[PDB]
């Protein structure tokens, strides 16, 4: 009940961080469709234009979305890990509680 | 000192002194003067970089009211947009009088050693739009 | 004198286009431009109207005296627009190919 629980608080500490990666997507995944969307108001007009660098706060957003895609697929991965050495230890854990 | 010394042998050559010159370097002042001047290069650069996002940033802003998608990054240039843009209008002239500071430090440096690196500028020059200052500092020591 | 009113609007009004209209019919509005090509209307609350467009003239009068509505115009360098803001309905949008300066 002491070693048991250090491994339920690392998967939970994963489920939290997993959670955090994908609320800070979700305002990167906002951030790049509004730049696209300017972008594309910008294209469908006739009248030429300066960029004005939104080609470059568009590729920005598009790096914070590559990386944080890339640490959720790792976090996804972590947590997979912790959940099947959980599942191990809390077999071992019903185990010692009908013995 | 540089200046000091042309003026002076001017006035001198022209009120017929023949006077005796001795000169003497601190070894370090140019790191110093190199040390105090960074800042403002530093305060230029990031004020062209903010500015030239700036007006980027507003056609974003007019539109949802800016609730939860801009980043707190550019979030602290949405306020301060209007003082970043009043400033990049005197920005230029700082801008071209630090060059031609650090242009004329580097001549002179060399010049008291004999030498004459009247050549040398437009690698300066280039350096300074990228600015690295160790880089900078590099240049400055070895060539 | 002392001006016998006063307001704030948050948006940055383009110089050279301001107009002010009935386009109730009998209540005057304000339209005026902005940055990222939005019209807006001030009533006596601020509407925007998405020119989605850089606009380069605006005004406001009587196109069709059978009715005592302002028609609000909004020039643009390829386009001209005649918009009915009451009824939101275009009284006509040409294509110049001269330019609206």
């Amino acid at each position: 009940l002491e070693e048991y629980f250090e491994l339920i608080d690392h998967h939970f500490e994963l489920r939290i961080n997993g959670e955090k990666l994908e609320e800070l997507l979700s305002e990167r995944a906002v951030q790049f469709r509004a730049i696209q969307r300017r972008l594309l108001t910008r294209f469908k007009d006739k009248t030429p234009a300066p960029l004005q660098h939104l080609d470059t706060l568009l590729d920005g957003t598009y790096k914070q979305v590559i990386a944080l895609a890339d640490a959720v697929e790792e976090n996804q991965d972590n947590l997979f890990q912790s959940f099947t050495r959980l599942k191990s230890a809390t077999h071992l854990v019903i185990l010692l509680i009908g013995l | 000192i540089s200046i000091l010394k042309d003026v002076l042998s001017k006035e001198a050559t022209k009120r017929k002194i023949n006077l005796n010159i001795s000169y003497e370097i601190n070894e370090v002042s140019v790191k110093h003067t190199l040390k105090l001047i960074h800042p403002k290069l530093e305060y230029q650069l990031l004020l062209a970089k903010k500015v030239q996002l700036i007006d980027a940033l507003k056609e974003l802003q007019v539109h949802e009211g800016n609730t939860n998608f801009l980043i707190p990054e550019y979030r602290c240039i949405l306020e301060e947009a209007d003082h970043l843009q009043e400033e990049y209008k005197k920005q230029p002239a700082h801008l071209e009088r630090l060059y031609g500071m650090i242009t004329d430090l580097f001549i002179d440096k060399f010049k008291f050693k004999g030498t004459n690196v009247k050549t040398k500028v437009p690698l300066l020059l280039e350096i300074l739009d990228s600015y690295d200052q160790n880089a900078l500092i590099a240049f400055f020591d070895a060539a | 004198l002392q001006p016998v009113f006063t307001l704030k609007l948050r948006h940055k009004i383009s110089p050279r286009m301001v107009a002010v209209g009935r386009y109730d019919g009998t209540h005057p509005c304000l339209a005026a431009a902005t940055q990222a090509g939005k019209v807006f209307i001030h009533n006596p609350d601020v509407s925007l109207l998405n020119i989605n467009q850089t606009v380069s003239c605006l005004t406001a009068g009587v196109l069709n005296p059978e009715l005592g509505y302002d028609a609000l115009l909004v020039g643009t360098q390829t386009n001209l627009l005649a918009y009915d803001v009451y009824n939101n309905s275009d009284l006509f949008y040409r294509e110049v190919a001269d330019g609206a300066s």
